[PDB]
């Protein structure tokens, strides 16, 4: 039917009370097969930052390393971490310079802002076409699920416990509405001092 | 076919091309830069050919970027190609990142692309000394960048005319708790020791970067008030 | 979307929703549809959001590198030929439909750009979805040589037209009025100000939330860890 | 044509290329630049070029990461050597992404000599003029201690010195170096060549240390200033 | 001057000459056209007995029909022999034939003089060996020499190397039209060990005929050089 | 759509392929090794075209050897298994490889690796390319046990490869299978 | 003297091209061609000296068609003369391939001297050591360039060696006074005057663009004006 | 002596020393005759022998079917030349299906030379070559130069001892014109005779309907007399 | 590109690049390469620092895992031979399947030298490789030297670098026509050793035995073969 649709994905992200949430289900389906459980969608860019990349899977891996390639790069040459901002701004260049034969993966960026820790949320669709939602960024085939389940469920200043508490519950009504989609979950919470690194269980159907 | 390099090393292992580039920036008009504690400062004697120049029309003292600005001492023509490309690198640099290339980005790919010139073939070294001023995290940053690419940072230097002599002056009449205003000037006191004659407004360019770390050039008012004290 | 920038006395009044639609379901409610090209210049854009976002970042690079090398104000109708030639070099592939407004040494400029190219110099211009919800009201309200208020509120019902009548477009209206800071002196430096959501339109707000959320979903944990941020 | 022309990519009457001859004698006129490993890491030192009262050391010149596991010190050209850093840099990167594994110090090494060699033997073009002390850590052989020339050739080293009074460095290395030193005494070892080769102040070195921990993996640190001069003030 | 391409003074291009030279510092080689078959005999200079003679061959075949021997660099040779055969086989392959003795020839011809400097990207200089073509077209013999100038000439007789000029002179009064094969070989295998500094043997000799009769460039064995060099008058 | 196998144990790799090569409606060959050994201790399964398979595995035996001389170690299971995702990637986007293939390498810890024509790739304890995978996976997941010793490994690739044959309506003519163990890729019969 | 005269991008510390100056002591070498404008049309007029007896009389052309309206007299480097004949050729069909239009003698003078001053200007070319005197009726333009890319309309202009006194000679008539016609027995005397006795055997290769030619290029017929001497 | 360096140097008297050198090539080259009947053209030269042995090194080609090409110099040069002029009357007979002039093959070849004299790295083509040809022009000979240029003749020698091949042509050259092809022939074999130092021989002769043909060995006897 | 014709002829007709070549090649470290009837063994001697540096770095190479490798001369232009060489066998499997024979592979290694000879820009290889293996399609060991002029040659037992001179004739001496394994590693030991004043601590020894891999000899057997040749 449709490539993006080949891999199904389920990537979130919300904004807490000076933490992000990014979630991701596990599974790597090709179209209506279920292939694993333990498919990386969620990757650690920068001690706070975490990308999403809810899509092909092979552009999820073609993307992750391509944005590790430039962020290694960048963090040698200034001998600096990069800023979420700076690495949204890398991210949309990355899918633009491809605009017209473009990764079928959707980046969604968690992060903390380098000093007032204040959350930072960015997904993209296929080209870099950046959101910065203040509250939820979703991404993947359950699109429509997780909007529909954060825009009522999210809720301004959640703790990292609350802010877990819905990534883990919205997501797991979205991936559980999403046939290709779920197969577990997997939730960062990135904090001030800690990422906690939650494996939730979602429905294996 | 002159693809070969015109930048070689001597038998001792000096690259007179680059000595030579070198001795040029030492006959460009003389640059003085100096940091103070809350921003960084770059002043030139940008003395005119005539009365009859327009000085806004070839202004030494250049922006980078809303950030980073650059100085000079050597080929004028050769300044300004590095400063249109160090303005087209901090441009591409905010199209892939969203914010201007940092300082010591900017003085790095200016170093770079000196750098190339003195090995590709068919090419001269520029012949231009830069002193660029830009804030880091860690506060306002001075940086030579060489014909031969290599990059100083400095807390003060002058590199153009009688920059030996400026430079003693600077290793003098230099201290790190000096503040913008203060560094300001002890660069017009540097141009005044190595510059014969009255010193005048209008035949230097400041820029400077603040507390604000944002480049800004000394508008010629600016320049004479700091002078007239 | 609904984009729509008029020429007033005194300068440009651009105005854009602020609703970013990934197909039938709007992805985003506060997005940014007015792009800054150079302290004089700002495009209000519709079409592919991407190429709206890139292409602006593009030529505001373009315009201030343009202004710094030569030191020169960048032209609405110089923003447009560049806009214009670079649309027609990718043959209406970069989906960006522009409207560019801006002050010039000719005064206040609102172009038009089609995606494939074709710019137009207009007085009013309404582009994206709801472009004729809201040229309807540009249609009625524009005139000659009318002031900044006016505009303002003609270009924000404008976009207001467009965020009712058309499904595409919603939320706010994002305005950016370019005008000379001293109006009486036509020499004097080009300003702009950016009324980020001039209107918040209240009955398209969420009217309705449960205040003790329900929820019987219930998280197990598989597995925990814990690891520093540094 | 080619009458002002260097030969650069020519062989001389002796077979051995006098550009790259040159470029090692500019090597040995540069600042000293010491390279020691012991059991889980390497030790590179080096003196700063630019060393005087108004120069602000705010970033490392002789010494630069290459990747997570892979530093350099650099004798030499300094223009040269970041040239050939970023193109180590952009290769390491090349073979993360390609194998999503840190790069074998080895192939990085032979990488930059690959770079450096084609400049002595294509092109006509000037020589990098730079001796690179590679130091870095892969699973294959460990913690590596590298020695790049001008003319392409490297050679792992237990230890080794570049630049000037690099042949007295290397003497003092051979009567002091031990096997499986600790990281502590190593840098003590890199203090005393150091302080013996070349003045003397602390600001005017540059340390970064390499190390292999089980646990957190291969580490790099460029040691700041303050590192440096608490490091130097111990001997 | 100090350009590849560069004529002297006399009108004579100095790499070409210099590659002359070399030519004339490569190992002897005698080849002796007969209407039986054209014979190349060819001095193998080894440095050692540990040098394998057969790797050292001064004597390659093109194709089936035509062959050919080198003098002066054996890389330069080596980079001739490779376009001539891969010109053999492609005008099999174009025209269902073997290629013409003297079209070899001037293929490679072509590619001898082709050498430049100075320009952007090519040999960059002529090639220092001396071919001596020769092969049975038509059901005829054809034996062409080839210099590094890129002049190519059909010879009934022809020597290159270090003894070429030694060697033309002990033809002069010692080659005739009508000889037998057995005859071409005997004078080729002498002329050759009169110009080389060394005692005539199967082991430093290489031996090729293009024969008429079976129509192809074969490479005499040692056990044919030893039956030619057993009939040699010393 | 041809059937690959892969399963992973303890110590060890079972990696399984059609046998049989096709040209059209014909079975050409009852015996052609779709396994390609790219290194003595990574056997590459491959599902696609015989011609685009072969050439993919020649091309990736070639880059692994030369990895191998080039510098003076073998590529690891996770080296090689980006190397060949790389690969992957750069053709679907460009002169694509249309093959579906499962790495199965032993480096001191066995690993099997998902992979296909788009460049996906995954570490799994057993999969498949090819229809195979909708008769298999169920199979794994209903008698995989982790631990599982060599023999019940044999005989779990037995049931799968015995699910092929029975209920996939393209039944294989036979499997070749490969144990990719310390002791290298030795070809195995299951009975 | 010194080594400024091998490269001919080089400069001689008092400003001279040295190369571009040999380049014409190769045209002054050659043997007078000269063209003057005339009532009736423009008259291209060259001193062949035959080196041979054997040279086809009429052969070997000074004058050449650059365009069914314009001719071209060379000077100079015969090599040289006829590749920038060539090239004025070529010039003139691009010109009408990129316009359409036939090419006029002062722009096609424009766009030749760039090939000449590219010669002298980049590394890697020789410096044309030719004059080309291009002449066109329909353009009634005479536009000279020498071997440096200076190119200079004329009333009268002549190059090569006694191009000094030919010169002076064409400047002793008001030559857009007369016609072609009666032009021609007044240059053959100019160039007659000049012919030095060493050359016994020479031809004087007259060329004309005239209304009696309708404009085109044609070689004076040799009824009107034998061009062969002895 | 010291502008001797490239093609591309001018020597302070406007020559170009390695455009002499070359041309030089070419007067070292066999004496080669050209010579041009109102009906018919001919080129012959004395074909070089390196060996006794040797065979005489082809001096004459047969460019297109009405046109031919002696070569004097390098007869690598030459026969790059005559690879040059073939493709040249294969692209004229290719776009306008009718044989091209000799003239301009001479003009081409003089282009392709002048720009290897024009610019660095290449050198002059160190060949003259005789072309003869006929068609609509006539019957035209040309003496193309390695510095760029190419002379029209009625008749013409070159390579060495070609002034006494000059002289005979300039003594018979009012007879060229109404010269018979065998006579043309005769005039150009006893042009060459003047020059003897046959076999060596090789003539290509053309006419305006004859095609091009040459004749070596002989096969020339018959224009001895 | 640059293409300055490094390697050109002198009057004397001898490539003095190629002599230069030669003479980098002679300051390289001696190796020496014997052959038996199913075995082959290569040794080179090492200079080395040995207590600063890691004496694993080694001249000899692997090139396949039949083709076995090892180089005198500069140690990053025999590098790049062994790169390219590495190359050309797995492009010659991807090619043909089967394995590269050592005659293929040694004239493809001569034939890089040779084009460096050849091409513009391009400085001579100063290295002289042992291209040393085994080919099933010959059942024959080879040994083939090339040089930097381009030229192979296979050899019964071959040795260069500096003191080549010398172990050829140790190797013209002591070699037998039909050795065994061990008598061409006693041959070769004992020819490096014949130059060199060091045990295991400095030699470094490597063979390929007849359908085999390239083995590097250990530092106690090496050390007992040198004991058994004393
Ligand atoms: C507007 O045209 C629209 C928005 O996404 C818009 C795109 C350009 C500027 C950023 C936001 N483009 C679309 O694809 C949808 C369809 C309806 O209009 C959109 C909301």
């Amino acid at each position: 039917s449709d490539i993006s649709t080949y891999n199904g994905s389920c990537v979130l992200a919300m904004a807490g009370d000076h933490c992000v949430a990014i979630a991701s289900d596990r599974r790597l389906g090709v179209n209506m097969l279920t292939v694993s459980k333990d498919f990386k969608r969620i990757f650690q860019i920068n001690d706070r930052i975490y990308l999403g990349l809810a899509g092909l899977a092979t552009d999820v891996l073609t993307v992750r390393e391509q944005l590790r390639f430039d962020v290694n790069l960048l963090e040698l040459r200034e001998e600096r971490p990069i800023d979420p901002k700076k690495f949204m701004n890398l991210v949309k260049s990355t899918l633009y310079e491809k605009r017209f034969s473009p990764f079928f993966v959707t980046p969604v960026i968690a992060g903390l802002l380098p000093e007032t820790n204040e959350p930072y949320l960015a997904a993209s669709d296929s080209i870099g076409a950046f959101a910065f939602p203040k509250d939820f960024a979703v991404a993947g085939t359950c699109e429509e699920s997780l909007y529909g389940i954060c825009e009522s469920a999210w809720r301004p200043n959640m703790n990292p416990d609350e802010l877990f508490e819905c990534t883990a519950k919205c997501l797991i009504a979205a991936v559980e509405r999403d046939s290709i989609s779920g197969w577990g979950g997997i939730v960062y919470i990135i904090t001030q001092d800690k990422v906690i690194i939650k494996e939730i269980k979602t429905r294996m159907d | 076919d002159s693809d070969f390099s015109l930048t070689t090393f001597s038998s001792g292992g000096k690259l007179n091309q680059i000595e030579s580039a070198l001795k040029a920036v030492s006959l460009g008009g003389q640059c003085v830069g100096v940091k103070a504690k809350n921003g960084a400062v770059i002043a030139c004697e940008s003395k005119p050919s005539s009365p009859l120049v327009e000085k806004v029309t070839n202004l030494k003292v250049q922006k980078i970027n809303d950030n980073v600005g650059i100085v000079y001492s050597g080929v004028n023509t050769d300044f300004h190609v590095i400063l249109k490309s160090l303005r087209k690198a901090s441009i591409k640099y905010s199209l892939r990142l969203g914010v201007e290339m940092p300082t010591r980005e900017v003085v790095k790919h200016a170093a770079h692309k000196m750098q190339y010139y003195t090995q590709i073939g068919g090419v001269r070294p520029f012949g231009v000394s830069l002193l660029i001023i830009g804030w880091e995290e860690l506060g306002p940053t001075l940086w030579q960048v060489d014909p031969s690419g290599t990059f100083w940072a400095w807390k003060a230097t002058a590199l153009g005319k009688r920059s030996d002599g400026s430079r003693t002056f600077l290793e003098r009449r230099y201290s790190e708790d000096q503040s913008v205003d203060d560094a300001i000037h002890t660069a017009i006191s540097t141009l005044k020791e190595g510059f014969d004659g009255q010193l005048t407004a209008e035949l230097i360019e400041i820029g400077v970067v603040d507390e604000t770390r944002k480049f800004r050039t000394l508008s010629t008012a600016e320049i004479r008030d700091f002078l007239t004290e | 979307t609904t984009i729509a920038a008029a020429i007033f006395d005194g300068g440009v009044v651009l105005g854009a929703d602020t609703r970013a639609t990934a197909g039938p379901i709007v992805a985003v409610k506060d997005e940014m549809k007015l792009h800054y090209i150079s302290d004089n210049i700002w495009v209000c854009g519709a079409g592919i959001a991407a190429d709206n976002d890139n292409i602006n970042a593009v030529i505001s690079a373009k315009l201030r590198l343009f202004q710094m090398n030569t030191g020169l104000q960048p032209r609405v109708d110089q923003c447009t030929n560049i806009l214009a030639s670079r649309l027609f070099q990718y043959m209406g592939y970069i989906q960006a439909a522009l409207i560019v407004g801006g002050i010039d040494f000719q005064g206040p400029q609102v172009y038009q750009v089609a995606p494939h190219g074709s710019f137009s110099k207009q007085p009013f211009i309404a582009q994206g979805s709801g472009s004729l919800a809201a040229i309807s009201v540009l249609e009625n309200r524009w005139h000659n040589k009318m002031n900044e208020h006016d505009c303002m509120e003609m270009v924000a019902d404008a976009i207001y037209a467009g965020i009712t009548n058309d499904l595409g477009s919603g939320s706010h209206v994002n305005l950016c009025v370019i005008k000379r800071e001293n109006p009486e002196d036509k020499q004097s430096k080009v300003i702009y100000t950016f009324y980020k959501d001039y209107r918040v339109p209240h009955e398209n707000d969420r009217n309705f939330r449960l205040e003790p959320q329900i929820n019987n979903i219930d998280v197990e944990v598989i597995k925990t860890t814990e690891r520093p941020l540094t | 044509t080619y009458r002002y022309d260097a030969g650069t990519t020519t062989f001389s009457s002796d077979g051995r290329i006098l550009q790259v001859e040159y470029a090692i004698q500019s090597i040995n006129q540069a600042g000293t630049a010491i390279g020691v490993q012991f059991t889980n890491g390497v030790v590179l030192a080096a003196e700063k070029k630019n060393t005087g009262r108004l120069v602000d050391y705010l970033f490392p010149e002789k010494m630069a990461k290459i990747d997570g596991h892979i530093v350099t010190a650099v004798a030499g050209l300094t223009a040269d050597a970041n040239t050939l850093v970023d193109l180590m840099r952009t290769s390491a990167q090349k073979y993360l992404k390609t194998y999503d594994e840190q790069m074998p110090v080895e192939q990085l090494v032979r990488m930059v000599c690959d770079e450096k060699h084609s400049y002595t033997q294509y092109g006509g073009l000037r020589p990098y003029g730079v001796s690179f002390l590679i130091a870095g850590y892969d699973r294959h052989k460990g913690c590596q201690l590298y020695l790049t020339d001008p003319s392409g050739n490297f050679g792992g080293w237990k230890a080794t010195a570049i630049g000037e009074n690099n042949q007295t460095a290397q003497s003092i290395l051979k009567s002091q170096y031990k096997d499986n030193m600790t990281a502590t005494e190593a840098m003590d070892l890199t203090v005393k060549v150091l302080c013996k080769t070349l003045s003397l102040s602390a600001d005017k070195l540059e340390f970064a240390v390499l190390q292999f921990r089980e646990e957190y993996g291969p580490k790099v640190r460029i040691l700041t200033t303050s590192e440096v001069d608490t490091l130097m003030k111990r001997y | 001057d100090r350009n590849v391409n560069t004529f002297s003074p006399d009108g004579r291009l100095l790499q070409v000459e210099y590659a002359i030279e070399a030519v004339k510092l490569g190992s002897s080689a005698v080849a002796i056209l007969c209407p039986e078959g054209v014979i190349f005999a060819v001095e193998k200079r080894l440095s050692s007995q540990l040098l394998i003679a057969s790797s050292v061959e001064k004597v390659y075949a093109i194709d089936d029909h035509v062959g050919v021997v080198m003098a002066g660099l054996a890389a330069d040779g080596r980079t001739m022999v490779e376009h001539m055969r891969v010109e053999a086989q492609n005008h099999r392959f174009s025209f269902d034939e073997p290629i013409g003795i003297k079209a070899v020839t001037q293929s490679v011809c072509d590619l001898a003089l082709a050498f430049g400097e100075g320009r952007r990207k090519q040999m960059s200089r002529p090639f220092g060996t001396a071919l001596l073509v020769a092969g049975i077209e038509n059901g005829k013999c054809h034996l062409f020499h080839t210099d590094p100038s890129g002049t190519y000439t059909e010879c009934r007789a022809r020597a290159i190397g270090g003894g070429s000029e030694g060697a033309e002179a002990l033809l002069r009064d010692l080659y005739k039209d009508g000889m037998t094969l057995h005859e071409a070989e005997d004078l080729a295998l002498s002329t050759l060990r009169q110009v080389i500094q060394e005692k005539l043997n199967e082991n430093n000799v290489e031996v090729a005929c293009a024969r008429v009769s079976t129509g192809k460039f074969e490479i005499y064995t040692s056990e044919q050089r030893q039956e030619i060099v057993a009939r040699l008058p010393p | 759509m041809l059937s690959i196998v892969g399963l992973q144990g303890p110590d060890w790799v079972l990696i399984a392929a059609d046998s049989s090569v096709s040209s059209s409606i014909i079975c050409m060959s009852e015996n052609y090794d779709r396994i390609a050994q790219l290194d003595d201790r990574h056997a590459l399964a491959m599902s696609g075209e015989t011609g685009d398979c072969l050439q993919l595995s020649e091309y990736l035996q070639g880059n692994v050897a030369l990895y191998k001389f080039r510098n003076g170690v073998e590529l690891s299971s996770d080296a090689l298994a980006h190397f060949i995702r790389h690969t992957m990637a750069k053709a679907v986007r460009k002169s694509p490889y249309e093959v579906n293939m499962l790495l199965s390498g032993y480096d001191g810890k066995p690993h099997l690796y998902f992979m296909d024509y788009l460049g996906t790739l995954q570490s799994i304890p057993y999969g498949a390319q090819g229809y195979c995978q909708y008769f298999v996976m169920s199979v794994f997941d209903k008698h995989y046990k982790e631990g599982l010793t060599l023999e019940d490994g044999k005989e779990l690739m037995k049931l799968a490869l015995n699910q092929i044959k029975q209920r996939f309506t393209v039944a294989p003519h036979g499997f070749i299978v490969k144990l990719v163990d310390k002791n290298g890729i030795t070809k195995i019969d299951l009975e | 003297g010194s080594g400024y005269d091998f490269n001919p991008i080089t400069f001689s510390p008092d400003g001279r091209q040295f190369q571009v100056e040999y380049a014409t002591k190769a045209v002054e070498k050659d043997s007078l061609a000269l063209g003057v404008k005339c009532k009736d049309g423009i008259l291209l007029a060259a001193e062949k000296n035959l080196t041979s007896t054997l040279l086809t009389p009429g052969g070997n052309p000074r004058i050449f068609w650059i365009n069914d309206s314009i001719a071209c007299a060379t000077i100079g480097h015969r090599p040289d003369c006829y590749s920038i004949v060539e090239q004025s050729r070529n010039r003139a069909e691009t010109f009408t391939s990129n316009f359409g239009i036939k090419i006029t003698v002062p722009q096609l003078a424009s766009e030749v001297s760039q090939q000449f001053h590219l010669a002298h200007y980049y590394q890697a070319y020789r410096p044309f050591g030719c004059t080309v005197i291009f002449a066109s009726y329909k353009d009634d333009a005479l536009y000279a360039i020498e071997p440096s890319g200076a190119f200079y309309g004329y009333f009268a202009s002549c190059f090569g060696k006694n191009s000094n006194l030919a010169r002076a000679e064409l400047q002793k008539t008001e030559w857009k006074n007369i016609t072609v016609r009666e032009a021609v027995p007044e240059v053959a005397r100019i160039i007659k005057s000049l012919h030095e006795s060493q050359f016994k055997k020479w031809e004087i290769e007259m060329f004309w663009l005239c209304e009696e030619t309708n404009g085109r290029p044609q070689k004076v017929p040799e009824d009107v004006f034998q061009s062969r001497f002895v | 002596s010291k502008y001797d360096e490239n093609a591309t140097t001018f020597s302070p008297e406007g020559r170009i020393l390695q455009v002499e050198n070359a041309m030089k090539a070419v007067q070292q080259g066999m004496p080669t005759v050209g010579l041009k009947s109102k009906t018919h053209a001919v080129i012959a030269g004395v074909m070089h022998s390196p060996s006794e042995f040797s065979s005489h090194q082809p001096k004459i080609f047969k460019i297109d079917q009405h046109i031919g090409v002696a070569i004097s110099g390098l007869t690598a040069d030459g026969r790059g030349l005559c690879k040059f002029l073939r493709n040249e009357c294969l692209h004229h007979t290719f776009c306008f299906g009718t044989e091209i002039r000799v003239a301009d093959l001479a003009d081409t070849v003089a282009l392709q030379s002048q720009k290897k004299t024009s610019k660095v790295g290449k050198r002059p083509y160190g060949v003259g070559l005789l072309m003869i040809g006929a068609g609509v022009d006539g019957p035209r000979l040309f003496e193309t130069c390695p510095s760029g240029q190419h002379w029209e003749y009625n008749a013409q020698a070159i390579g060495r001892r070609a002034q006494a091949a000059k002289t005979y042509l300039e003594t018979n050259l009012n007879e060229f014109p109404d010269c018979t092809r065998d006579q043309l022939i005769r005039h150009a074999l006893r042009a060459l005779n003047d020059c003897k130092s046959l076999e060596a021989i090789a003539l290509g002769v053309v006419g305006i309907d004859e095609p091009f043909t040459i004749l070596e060995g002989p096969e020339l006897q018959k224009y001895i007399d | 590109d640059y293409t300055r014709s490094i390697t050109r002829f002198s009057p004397d007709g001898r490539l003095f690049q190629i002599d230069h070549a030669h003479a980098a090649v002679q300051r390289g470290t001696t190796v020496v390469a014997t052959r038996s009837k199913d075995m082959i063994v290569i040794a080179v001697e090492k200079t080395a620092v040995a207590k600063l540096q890691d004496p694993h770095f080694s001249k000899i190479c692997s090139l396949d895992k039949h083709v076995m490798c090892a180089f005198a001369g500069l140690h990053a232009d025999a590098r790049r031979l062994i790169q390219s060489g590495q190359r050309q066998c797995q492009s010659h499997r991807l090619t043909y399947e089967d394995p590269i024979s050592i005659e293929n592979i040694a004239r493809y290694i001569a034939t890089l030298q040779l084009k460096n000879t050849q091409s513009g820009g391009a400085r001579p290889y100063g290295v002289s490789t042992l291209i040393c293996g085994f080919d099933d399609m010959t059942s024959q060991p080879h040994i083939y030297e090339t040089l930097p002029s381009g030229t192979y040659a296979e050899w019964k037992a071959r040795t260069i670098g500096r003191h080549d001179q010398t172990v050829m004739e140790y190797l013209e001496k002591h070699y037998k026509d039909d050795m065994t394994d061990e008598e061409a590693q006693k041959l070769a030991i004992g020819a490096l050793l014949e130059v060199v004043e060091n045990g295991s601590k400095n030699l470094e020894v490597a063979y390929m035995k007849r359908g085999g891999t390239m083995e590097i000899m250990a530092e106690e057997v090496l050390d007992a073969l040198i004991e058994s040749t004393k």
